[PDB]
């Protein structure tokens, strides 16, 4: 039977979203571009160059027309008649438009698609916007997090090939599934966050033993994403876990809501 | 149309104009554009980076102990080299001192990334270049498992494996969703590996695809998760406790347990499935040891990493050795200081930014990042180009110059700097090398030769991981447990005024961050990357940059499919959002 | 000296008594004595379970509720199947009905315990009856590589591989300190295997110790951790949620890919490493199957296991057949019920137990539990066993009967079961495998037949694990999340007094627990497990049970080392703790 | 180098506690035998049989005499002259304490070796009887949980031989490192137990979506283990994360302090 067609693109990114796509444990990356998906056009992936390159997405975006899924890595930016990303000599917006136009369905892959991100947070010199004020036609998956966490980004995945369907989602587009509950709503140092133990200073006794890094800057009271569950690199770890607070990445702002060690200031 | 002289090169854009945008298999946005001669041979090259986002504009005014989370988030490729050469320059700047074991931690997650970073590049980025991924389906199974078993003693080698794989492709293929590999370059006269080699091949694109996702569980133990892991200005957040009460809540034996079986296992893989390889793309691609030398054999420059002895940035310390040559004089290796203003210097002459004088370069402590999008008299128009024009304003990268000379930074030119230092595992290992595939020590100085660099660093790396997670258990044994230093985090201790250089050896060449902090702020906050030099544009005397170079005077069998020209940029392994930032 | 018939055999305790105590690699604790007459040949055998621990009577009393917990710690090699049981056995009791999802992952983790504990059987408990592991110091690794390849697809076969593990093993040994290779048999005739076989096993050995690991994570998901999975009545704990918030505290998407990851690893594992090596032990020890026979082709029994049809127990549902076979009539597969008090009765006339009459059988709803320690004379004292006395009592092992039969339980009894119900799938693999064997169908009635057999049953349970997940999953499609039923949890909804049976088809054979319930508390608990079936004692006719008659007739090479006795005993998978609870 | 001799005998049991050992994950169990360890004598897994084991148990423990360590799993029943669990025709009893002489230390792996375990559970038909009670002579490190956690086990291995010397123990003998907080002082339920919210039967709304496990019975409150945040089986879960109440396996007696669904008491 054949594999339904992907398109993934690049905006202005780090590429953390790829990479931490390369890293699901399971199923694995390689068995979900061979099985499960087709990725019919990625440029940090792909084999074809320049022409051949544009060849291919012209080629998948005209053959597939309302039947592909947009995955959107990074965003477009405003500034400089769009000029900040260059794709094929033309503004990036513009292939960003011509692929959301073909799609039956847009994945906004992290913060970077999901809200803006690093090149978002001010002053936003290249005028920086996430995919959803851009393309208002279609619908967005948003999938947050600097980068999100790998098992999510293809349990996501999997959800949809088994399922045919889109997840559910929260009214900011996210997925119920991964994003219904905060950090701090599952986090295992919240004994120590409900009793007063709190980390005052780095590697000090209370450190040693795991206490809340609340009075440290940790973001986890006013950030939904699943780290403190599901956790990282196949259960191996979170910030938290390892003695950082979190940085709210999975948030809309989260850059400039203060600095990372101050703490949260209205808890919900 | 233009000719020129530089650097032993005649530059001369006659001629047909070939444009390769997008650059695919490299972390980012690229274009590059070459002029050809009647004979199919380079005659021109322009290296464009084509995105920006201003890191630099944007760390004005944060906290200098906020600055390493958001320039790690300059690239997810080389994820926490930012971070670290971060902490470094607010250290240096501050005057902190870390502990120890917050720096062998730092050397581990710096070493992990090497390891990582250069696996996946191998295979998934530069592997389909030699690669040929579709003439693996003529492979007989038994003839690839004679090859793979006379080159190595990993386990993975059986008939049935090879069949295997080879059923899976032919599957993947068989509905014409070919995905990744859809209009590639198949067949192509510069594709030289028989059959079984390509198999071999491919099976190993997929192992490593498969493997490399565990190398990274080191960087979510100590830092949390990867990509970007956590780090802090005086050390490392992730507190240690081996044998007391609530050792659950730390780095404990289970965790460190974790960490040594990941070394292990990283080293076995690079050691017998990327080196193998490597030695053999070389014996089956040998003329590809005299293309794309370009600046190897002119102008080298590394800062130098891995400092053993904490705190100490100087020779003695380095594990990785710095160093510039010039002139192709590899018998004068040159001290590098990043602070003097004569040495490191950024030009944006040829670059979309201003400048107060486009003609003189600024030392990073002088920069300034001022975007300016004005690519001049192109062919098409500003939001539609068909030419850049190079005789203009042609990138978003800056062009970074040592005392005034176009450098190659990178695994090559770490290579050449620690040979001609006299490291003795550095001679050994390169000699050894070139012996095997008998091929001169000038042989290095080229596409292949960055290649086998390369895979030569990932297998020093992994060595290197041993060795520091030794240095971390004798510590832990003599009840040194510390991983920060507090005592200057607090902004009231400060100085007023100060600033500081945090440097090292990302995978693909020499990192620098300059940070100036004035009243408890960041005031100055510039980066100057790795494929900054090598990507870099032309600077006022028309100098030409690494990239640029090394594609000059390359043949091309068929001008309209790259294959020669993405051999050549994908050895140097371009980062497109590290060059820009 | 005294010599009486049963079953065919003639029991002779003349001549040179053998005791083996303790019996090594086997779950728990087991003596056994055997006498041998001048031609080297067993006349007598003794089976003597050498533990006792007294589950009966500490579950008297609990809630039944809390039962599964205890009897769980019954065995923790057979890991859950004791839970399985007895929440079987309590909703019997109770007339509780569960969810089809519980069902489903109730089969995941039965099935998930077959390939567990059959393939760590095959490596670390029998393998080095059949492997000689220092003989895999004289092998060649090229030839290992290529027997490895002309056997099976498994990928890991290199001679570099091979020669590694060799390498690994000559340190090992070198320095003296064998461990547990230490007093072997090493050298004994009866090892057949050429040294490349013998290097070939060993390397799976350990690639088996490796990977038996993960197979268990899919009861971690299902059951929270393995050993010791948890469980409860009215289905299981593990709230299912796919698409609502909240998925990141149930069994959401990523839990079920962490299982089908496992499930997959799993088939490949023992469809190219145990499969091929159980056919290749066979190939290389054919006169295997014509020892060890003992009630194989006498009476064999199976109770069923796996409903396919949530709550529904009959013939219609059970993946697994049930029946029985008696005087050697495999044409006549006769029909089982737990409940029929002339059926299974447990005697103890020749067990260190009380009851009234001991020269009766008691069914498990009236079972009693009453240790007698009284080894009358045994050639010492009370505490000083030399020689046992059977013709007294002799164990901690209770007889159980059917009909008042003695029975074979286990992997051959279950494949000789569905073999002549006419089961298509059964009757197709036997025959294929007795063919490419070159043996009749009767060489399966033999210690290498339950070799053979059990290495089938993982194959079996391995495809079974997907047949289950993909029903989970299409209830899961279908809107159907439902894991527990809770109309009767609390005993205000119970039956006042009311007694239920639960039943399966264990690792070893088939398994019962007994249970009556009144006011809310456990007042009867009886268990005959598959080990007590095959390791019992004599009953008042002095019928001799499986592992008695497997060791009659059998010839000894060296009466001193005990190989061909180990080689039959380990083929039953001996579970004493099992036995004897 | 020579490898540290290790005696494991095995008592009233159910092997849970070499099952467990053997699913260590880091270092793999493998390694432990071939590289960290002489596993000189064990039932479970030893070539010898009978009069070859015996022989190799007697040389061990005089050749290494003051130089082994003794692993101990299951216990000694005191009923019936010992005769509850016979080890070569004599009682267990005997040859526990001759290998106990002979050693430089003792771990009791397990709650049976610790405290009792479920053969200890009332009525305690046998007079099962845990280690220290009976070898009082010697330093016994208690490793209680039925089982430990694999890796739990093994990284207690690897303590003793990186650095070698016994571990820090609390006042009942147990490593301080993974047995010195509370199931509850880590449990990422934490947040719902606080909150007051509860499942209340199973397969409610709550339970699917992870509340506490208070109401249904947990121990965790009063059960000292590391299961909340190690985890079990390499990451993959834990009692409480599978949906299940904590049973209170690694405390002393917990078969008999009541139901395992009845609430706890008096939560410290
Ligand atoms: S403040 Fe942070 S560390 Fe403390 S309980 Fe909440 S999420 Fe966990
Ligand atoms: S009662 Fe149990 S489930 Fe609830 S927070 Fe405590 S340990 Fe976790
Ligand atoms: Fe993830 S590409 Fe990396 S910056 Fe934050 S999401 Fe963007
Ligand atoms: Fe762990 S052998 Fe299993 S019963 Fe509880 S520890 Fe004992
Ligand atoms: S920083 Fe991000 S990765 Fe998770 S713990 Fe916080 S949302
Ligand atoms: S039952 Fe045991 S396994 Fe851990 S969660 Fe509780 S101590
Ligand atoms: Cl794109
Ligand atoms: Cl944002
Ligand atoms: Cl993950
Ligand atoms: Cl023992
Ligand atoms: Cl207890
Ligand atoms: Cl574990
Ligand atoms: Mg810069
Ligand atoms: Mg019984």
């Amino acid at each position: 039977k054949p594999r339904i067609p992907v398109v993934w693109i690049h905006g202005l990114e780090c590429t953390c979203c790829t990479e931490s796509f390369i890293r699901s444990a399971h199923p694995l990356a390689k068995d979900v571009i061979l099985s499960l998906i087709s990725l019919d056009y990625d440029d940090t992936l792909m084999a074809a160059a320049g022409t051949q390159a544009e060849e291919v997405f012209e080629d998948i975006i005209t053959q597939y027309n309302g039947k592909y899924i947009l995955a959107v890595e990074g965003n477009p930016p405003l500034g400089e008649q769009g000029m900040f990303c260059i794709s094929s000599g033309r503004p990036f917006i513009e292939k960003l438009k011509r692929a959301a136009a073909g799609a039956s369905a847009i994945i906004a892959w992290g913060t970077c698609a999901s809200w803006g991100c690093v090149q978002a947070a001010r002053p936003n010199p290249t005028q920086a916007t996430p995919i959803d004020k851009v393309i208002t036609d279609k619908p967005i998956i948003k999938v947050p997090g600097c980068p999100p966490i790998p098992d999510v980004m293809s349990a996501i995945i999997t959800y949809m090939v088994t399922f045919d369907r889109l997840p559910d989602v929260d009214r900011m587009g996210r997925p119920l599934m991964f994003y219904g509950q905060r950090i701090h709503d599952k986090c295992y140092r919240r004994a120590h966050f409900d009793a007063g133990e709190f980390v005052q200073s780095w590697d000090d006794d209370a450190a040693r033993k795991g206490y809340c890094l609340y009075k440290m800057g940790c973001k986890g009271p006013t950030t939904y994403n699943a780290c403190s569950s599901t956790r990282w690199n196949d259960g191996v770890s979170f910030p938290i876990q390892s003695g950082h607070g979190c940085l709210g990445c999975a948030e809309n702002g989260f850059w400039d809501r203060g600095s990372f060690y101050s703490r949260v200031v209205d808890i919900p | 149309s233009t000719q020129y002289e530089t650097q032993g090169y005649t530059i001369n854009n006659a001629g047909r104009r070939l444009v390769v945008d997008p650059i695919t298999r490299i972390q980012g946005h690229m274009r590059c554009e070459v002029n050809i001669n009647d004979q199919n041979v380079i005659t021109n090259a322009v290296s464009c980076g084509t995105m920006f986002r201003g890191l630099e504009i944007i760390l004005q005014g944060r906290d200098p102990r906020d600055a390493w989370a958001f320039v790690e988030r300059i690239c997810g490729v080389c994820t926490g080299v930012h971070a670290l050469a971060s902490v470094y320059a607010i250290e240096d700047a501050i005057g902190i001192k870390v502990p120890d074991n917050a720096n062998i931690i730092r050397n581990i997650m710096l070493a992990t990334l090497w390891c990582h970073d250069h696996l996946v590049h191998f295979y998934q980025l530069a592997g389909m270049d030699w690669i040929d991924v579709l003439d693996a389906l003529k492979a007989d199974p038994r003839k690839t498992s004679e090859l793979a078993q006379s080159l190595s003693s990993w386990p993975k080698s059986s008939p049935g494996y090879f069949f295997d794989v080879q059923n899976r492709l032919k599957k993947f293929v068989e509905g014409g969703q070919l995905g990744i590999f859809r209009n590639g370059y198949w067949g192509h006269p510069q594709y030289k590996l028989p059959p079984e080699a390509n198999l071999m091949g491919f099976a190993h694109y997929l192992e490593a695809l498969d493997f490399q996702r565990e190398i990274v569980k080191i960087h979510a133990v100590f830092g949390g998760k990867n990509p970007h892991p956590n780090w802090i200005v005086g050390g490392m957040p992730c507190a240690i406790n081996i044998d007391e009460s609530g050792a659950v809540g730390a780095v404990n034996m289970e965790r460190l347990n974790l960490v040594q079986s990941i070394i292990t296992r990283t080293a076995d893989f690079i050691n017998n499935v990327m080196i193998p390889d490597a030695l053999a793309i070389g014996q089956f691609n040998k003329p590809w040891s005299e293309i794309g030398t370009g600046l190897s054999d002119k102008c080298v420059l590394s800062y130098g990493a891995f400092p053993d002895i904490a705190n100490d940035f100087g020779e003695k310390s380095l594990l990785m050795p710095g160093g510039a040559v010039i002139n192709g004089d590899f018998n004068n290796v040159l001290p590098v200081d990043l602070v003097d203003p004569q040495q490191v210097q950024e030009f944006v002459d040829h670059a979309w930014y201003r400048y107060p004088n486009d003609q003189v370069g600024r030392h990073p402590f002088d920069g300034i990042t001022d975007p300016w999008y004005n690519p001049g008299d192109v062919k098409g128009s500003d939001t539609n180009i068909q030419q850049l024009n190079e005789q203009e304003r042609y990138s978003w990268i800056k062009a970074p110059r040592w005392r005034g000379n176009a450098m190659e930074v990178g695994p090559l030119a770490r290579t050449l700097i620690a040979y001609h230092k006299g490291d003795a595992a550095t001679v050994e290992s390169v000699d050894r090398m070139m012996s095997a595939l008998n091929l001169p020590l000038s042989g290095i100085q080229s596409t292949l030769g960055r290649i086998l660099c390369r895979a030569h660093e990932a297998q020093w790396a992994a060595g290197k991981l041993q060795y520091f997670f030794d240095k971390l258990m004798t510590n832990l044994k003599n009840g040194n447990l510390a991983t920060a230093s507090t005592e200057k985090w607090e902004p009231a201790t400060w100085p007023t005024e100060c600033r500081g250089v945090g440097f090292t050896e990302a995978p693909r060449g020499a990192l620098g961050h300059w940070a100036a902090i004035r009243d408890g702020k960041i005031d100055l906050y510039q980066c100057v990357v790795p494929t900054t030099w090598n990507a870099s544009p032309r600077d006022p005397k028309g100098q030409i940059g690494a990239y640029e170079a090394a594609l000059m005077n390359t043949k091309m069998a068929i001008p309209e499919q790259p294959l020669e020209i993405l051999r050549t940029l994908h050895s140097f392994d371009p980062c497109l959002a590290c060059s820009t930032h």
